[PDB]
């Protein structure tokens, strides 16, 4: 199929920094693009808009999604409280790679990471599912607001976002 | 570690 | 071994839309093969001619093959109510690709699925087994009456069906 | 999700 | 605590018939006695309430809880549309046993059977979460409206339900 | 036979 | 539950000799027994009926079913050509007991043998599914007109069979 | 279907 | 020996 | 090594028709292409000289070996009544290739059939251990007296068969 | 549900 | 082994509540026995002195042990961050147990939990390692400061603790 | 099912020792009973009548029957080279115990051993399949021509044998 | 066969 | 050891 | 059979303290018995005469064998550097346990412990061979000599060792 | 802990 | 991810030799990568300074890390006793990887070797994470000093350890 | 052999 | 290092035939050309020098390597009675590979074979260490003295050997 495109409007502190957009592969992993798609138009009443990326690590990742406790240990999916790994096709192959967090196998639920660079260890314990397609820069604006054990100086935020195409 | 998870965040 | 070749001729709300034909994998999954074909044919006392597709998803597939209940919950093989996952050989290559609908590992019976985009995420769980030869364009017009939950809009039939070769 | 399955329709 | 108890007032076309109660082990498997208990209550606003019992085998087992399609192929439960067998600790120890329907391993919903008899060919394939306490002599005159393949000569309908302590 | 499945009821 | 009965009626070179009855645990093995029931009552349209024991073991067994080659190659059941092991819950225990003939795992088809001696080398390998109400002396009798490599030196009959119960 | 067995024939 | 197969009678 | 080649010196109905040579893969499966050799020259005692082809399908195969019951159900190899799948190195490739005939898992007896076709459905099922060098051109005589089920319309013998190199 | 998770709670 | 035994002074928002002490099942779980005998003497420089108890569940148990973030975030062991799962000898009996929460296999921290209930459902998946010796009252009276869903209405604290044999 | 009863008739350098006999547990490994049945009668052209016993352990067990090699090398099976373990029904219990030698799993031919105490350490790896009836003084007297290596300080023969019922 | 064992030496 | 092999005795 | 004993005289800085015997479980572990029985009659040129405890907990176990590194590091078996865990039949089941020290699966060489309590958590990860027959006092007191951390305060010596029957 | 390895003494 | 670099200063008896570097493949073992990184720069109050290596075998590799026994029975990590085996993506392809010791799966502490040959036969058992990047001349200074059982003629030393960038 | 041990240094 | 080189010169009758020399994979599998080396040279006391090849079967193999019985039951290791299979990396590629002898998994003792043909049916279940170097010639010279069965016609020794680098 025509995989689909969504939009993060970042914000720093509530200053619009830029607009990342993501494709997502529907065309490997139709449920997880799907949970990811729902999540990003707010369309089952709940979801990203607002949400903030709680844990930056430079030269690593940007982790967000917890739209619930803001913090790691929440968020929820739009198939119930967790759902199943898919499948790992897919690899973790540089920067712009968007991938679900997890606490262990098969609980899939919100939360993901856009990586800052190549993460092959983590082939194989998380499932990759987009890629970032443009907006790169704005996510090597929000790193610099990172920090080794992934607090950040700055509220780094989802103003807005939703569909595309 | 580098570790991406939801709940025990490990080394 | 020559493979062979079956036909429908599909209609909308018993309007002719124009004939579907299919190259069989028999020298690769040969028990596959031969149930779709003897359900086309008929000759077994039961089969497809007078069914009609209950779920079609557009930028997926269009599903068939339910002829005792019309509705996903129904179907019959040849070798009885279900038969083994023969082999997985083939993958979900690309569009007109023919492969069985299941409930799960070994559950095949009557109902199978065309292809209309590439849905590798089935390789393994759907034992692929033929591919569309002529009227692909008959295909993409079926998947008009489709919708994203499957349900359609007219009456999908397979007015008639058999072995051309 | 995109199943084909024979009863049971999952997400 | 204890072990929750639950009510459904039976009726067969509107005409009401009794009372069925039943015990709850939420000592044994928390997660899945709380899924029938909440579906009872009604209190994340759907559940049980004005469903019927689709197929009823007498010798066997009334099946019920598809609140959704009332046939078979729907419902779903307070944690998404599936989630996993708990644990295979009860067995199907005979009448009365409450125990949940699936269309294979790790895919509860909400459907759900009362067995008229012991059915231990079902022990490790179909959690057990529950047993009838008052009303036996209820399901068995709903199984007099069943037949050998299951389907009901009237309409059983779950009236009103709920818990009571 | 005597399954209690959601979906594809099997003998 | 009651688990159902069947009877067959025994000729020796066309003569009636008497009758056979057998209780079948629909109670443990369902599947297995609905098989057998049904392919003594006829009711498919094929069966037991006019089928003789083609392998008859003084000290071990008698075993027949064998509908369609009368002799050992042939058989289906009321499912297709085979279906699985149910389960192996029953054991060999002693004469009477009533088990599946197969060609290794999963190719139950009609086949079956009357235990003439505790048989418990098969237990695990052979699903067993009934035993022997009245006529034990029947069997016995029969048992004589076998040998050491399973021969028959009279061609021992099912003239008639069916359900009493 | 189209086997090579010993004895029990398949489909 | 002492099976009860259909088709290939063994030892 | 040098591969052994043996030779079947073919009889329709008693009429000697031609010879067929194989090459046998001693260097890939030596203790399958032994079994085969020792059989065809005859040198246990026992073997293929004499035998039929008990089954024949145009399209895919000819069945033969069975040189104690001619039917499917009989012969023994040069190590017992059975010998293990040795191993399955080598596929089924097209047509000429020898491949043994079995009951399943480690069933190997005397019994082999040379196919007519590619057979890809078997590789890992059936231990291929042969082709044939000359005669193809028997073979496909041979073919025609076959059927859709097997059943030859002509006695297709082994007059005679050994070893040449 | 009922579980004693460090981080995850589950249902 | 003189299994140890360990004392908790607890203590509602800032006053004394009562002191509950532990045998722990050095004989079945040494290590993990002595992880928790330490975090409690405070030996090694960190542990359970001024932690609170976050989660507490009225007929369930009483979570607590983390000491570094306060939320069931945190906690590390005397071992390191993490150790393994032990064994799982001994089962979650009744009332009174003392067992480790984890994040799943072979997660164990410093994290624990004591029980008010046989929790059976936990099993297998927590290894337990002790049991309230007296003070079973005062863990009753912590009980009734929480919720269904874990968080508790008044600041549930560990003064002190210690050994005292 | 009796189950059978073989003798040996025990020489010394020639000189008559004695008889032992055995009974054979048909009951449970009958495919090994008559192996070792059929030996001892010598019906199928070889077997025991005039071997050796290569390896005699005082305190532990007296092996023999290598027939072709007489030193633990050699030997054979009615089944052709070798065949597989059975089951492990039975276990070896004390002295007297008659079961197989092998080279590992599944390659029983003509060898086994008599035990002289309890072989617990072998359960499971050798398929104890009879029983010393009479004789077990006779079997204590062979085993003072062993050695804690094993070899023999006299020809211990087995000089007449067959079967008693 | 054609195996290279020490002790029981097979076909 | 004690065992009762058939070509490589073991200790 | 008849189990071996075995003698150790132990001595403390050069003084005789005392002797400990030990039944070595030849009936249920022979090749890890005849090990340590080898070992302590020095009879193949090495073994444990003159070899020191390096290790030795209270209440827990006195560990010993390293008779070429006295560390821990070294020792060796009469079946070279290495021997295979023979089985778990017996159970830590109290003091004067006789068990095998290793580094892991199969690793069993020379060190072993001799228990002064009950240590169920080291079944089947240490082969339990022998028991304390005669002396458990003496071991009562080289205890005492012993550390939390294993180190000893004098050295304590094996000065002489054998066999007794 | 409490073990009996022979070389690396685990806790 | 820049991919870390450390260096060794190596001291043969207490006379400077030469500075030894290495990237640590912190983007193929992150982990293992930190661990060694933080044990060079001492940043946790323990680590590599003052270290020997007390194995050094020509041909092969040179071990140390032993920090805290400096005879291989020691070492810890900064997570730790010991941790995981992370992967083993990365193989011991010639002359100056660096690899963890170890005893057996998931043991890695401080220990480590470098290789001064392809040590292929420890693929998948050592996890590998960098290579020697300048001073390789001062590894083979290092070799000569060692002998074939490892015990080195002269204290091999890192004087100085830390990060350059 | 070559192995590279911490402890139980083996052949 | 390099890896090392052996001769055998091979005698006839103790007529002297030629040299063999080896090329021994110590860059693949360490230990098992170690054990071949060792025994090579004499160096631990025995070895091959003097001993027989007691089995050669031309067009596949010679065999030998049993000096404690010359017949193939016998044989020892550098290491003990028995060692380990080391890895399988290497493969039966053709003439002249040196590959170890066993009865089984894990049994690799002294015996080994060389090979006068790809033996590709032993790749997996030999330790493949070695290739002949110079001297084929004599392997194939060897190869006359053997037979179908393996006795060899004259006896074939090791008058000689060692190590040339």
């Amino acid at each position: 199929m025509v995989n689909p495109t969504v939009f993060f409007d970042i914000a720093v502190d509530g200053e619009p920094l830029g607009r990342v957009s993501f494709e997502l592969f529907a065309d490997k992993v139709p449920k997880t693009a799907e949970n990811f798609r729902a999540l990003s138009t707010g369309e089952k009443g709940f979801g990203y808009k607002g949400s903030c990326f709680h844990r930056i690590i430079p030269g690593f990742m940007c982790q967000g999604g917890d739209f619930t406790r803001h913090n790691g240990t929440g968020g929820k999916s739009i198939y119930g409280e967790k759902f199943e790994d898919e499948n790992f096709i897919l690899k973790h192959t540089g920067p712009g790679i968007l991938s679900m967090a997890n606490a262990g196998p098969n609980t899939n639920g919100s939360q993901f990471f856009i990586c800052t660079a190549k993460t092959e260890w983590l082939d194989g314990k998380h499932v990759v599912f987009g890629k970032v397609k443009e907006g790169m820069n704005i996510v090597e604006a929000m790193e610099r607001f990172g920090s080794r054990n992934g607090k950040t100086s700055k509220k780094i935020t989802i103003a807005d976002c939703g569909q595309l195409e | 570690x580098l570790l991406v998870t939801a709940g025990l965040v490990l080394a």
